[PDB]
């Protein structure tokens, strides 16, 4: 998937 | 509960130790106990809560994707059974987080920063439920995620500057929701682009350190835009 | 001192 | 046991799925359930059991070491949380030792498997000794030594000196002597004798076996260099 906020 | 007899400050201290030891299940349990003391969380404490559960559910999501892929390639009951076991545990963690948000943390009162932070989180955890849901139940979960993100967006646009990192991270995740969950890639792209452009225009107002905080999230928005277009 | 790695 | 209602073959299949998903606690629980069916384990299954629990205990050991370092640098919270992790680690070691004693060791059908399990018993007592204190630590140290020594006796009679299981046992027993039992002389003597007796036979080995044996000999060498 598309990356989301890593935090 | 098992944390009821522990001081709030000791729970926070132990959450920080658990993070240093990379014991994210413990970290989440300590932060849940801290929330249950009934006092608002500070900015630092909100981030601890979020990091803890992000890492717990992140491991579950990654495992679910591995098992779901194996199951799809295979299509005995063992693969489905074990994928279902992991799925149920994942759903339980999401329900725990959503329960903390609804029972303790989301308030009509509140400073914009906290209200947006928690509504974004609600959107995120409904989105994780949507990743594993099917059929009509999926539709209702998707609309719950959408509603939470949309309320957070409305507050963020009224009460925060366009460079605010919480606002930027919300837009990033809502745009991911549009692209990956809601079958709305054009809306995803439009949101990422307008968010990036409106932050760009306001960077000149920021200190060196705030500039770094905002531009790092802007860079994530651009990465998704360039992936998608 | 390290032990057998597996 | 929570796995008592699941077929043995299903437990093995799910242990392998758990490994692919990096779900090592699940993997260990599935392998525990398979062991508790009462049948012997194949070589592949033995390795699955060892991998699963090593990953679980290894994470606990690493966390314990982080917390112990913070504790030594330094309220009661650091100690309390170190003790919490310590108790969980002891629980996992007790679980593994219970599988070995009931009844993997006594049912092992060949020398390789018996040495494998007795070495494991020494290792898990060694992990207990790392966190134990006082009289309990002394008992644990004696238990580790006795398991390792029985494994040594069998390996010397039944396995060639280059056999990788025999070499790995000697490596771990020598680490026990040095790090746990405060017996550096015994650690050095054991590692040296093992190294020399393997070296004598390297010329008889195939290419792959030579690589296997010299890899572990180099692990012995690294420890000898640290200790000397
Ligand atoms: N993500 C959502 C809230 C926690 C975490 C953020 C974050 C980290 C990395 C990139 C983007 C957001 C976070 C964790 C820990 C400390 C802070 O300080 C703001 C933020
Ligand atoms: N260590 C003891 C038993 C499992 C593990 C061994 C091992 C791996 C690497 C170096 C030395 C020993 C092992 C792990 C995983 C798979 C296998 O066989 C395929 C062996
Ligand atoms: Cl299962
Ligand atoms: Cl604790
Ligand atoms: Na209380
Ligand atoms: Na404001
Ligand atoms: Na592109
Ligand atoms: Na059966
Ligand atoms: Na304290």
């Amino acid at each position: 998937r598309t990356p989301s906020l890593p935090g | 509960g098992a944390m009821g007899s522990m001081e709030r400050a000791s729970l926070i201290q132990k959450a920080k130790l658990a993070e240093q030891a990379e014991r994210y299940e413990d970290m989440a349990a300590f932060m849940k106990g801290a929330v249950e003391k009934g006092e608002e969380l500070s900015c630092e404490e909100r981030n601890l809560l979020s990091v803890a559960y992000k890492n717990v559910v992140g491991g579950q999501r990654a495992a679910w994707r591995v098992l779901s892929s194996i199951e799809q390639k295979s299509n005995g009951p063992e693969v489905r059974e074990y994928r279902e076991k992991v799925e149920t545990e994942l759903q339980g963690v999401c329900d725990t987080v959503l329960g903390l948000l609804d029972s303790h943390l989301i308030k009509e009162a509140g400073d914009a920063e906290s209200r947006v932070f928690y509504l974004k989180m609600k959107g995120d955890y409904y989105r994780y439920l949507a990743e594993v849901a099917t059929g009509d139940d999926k539709k209702r979960i998707i609309d719950s995620a959408r509603s939470a993100y949309q309320e957070a967006m409305d507050i963020s646009k009224k009460e925060m500057p366009p460079t605010n990192p919480i606002r930027l991270g919300l837009a990033l995740n809502f745009s991911v929701f549009h692209y990956e969950i809601a079958n709305s890639p054009e809306e995803a792209i439009s949101l990422a682009k307008t968010t990036f452009d409106e932050a760009m225009a306001d960077l000149h107002t920021l200190s060196e350190d705030s500039y770094k905080d905002s531009t790092l999230i802007m860079q994530l928005l651009r990465d998704n835009l360039t992936l998608w277009t | 001192t390290p032990s057998l790695p597996g």
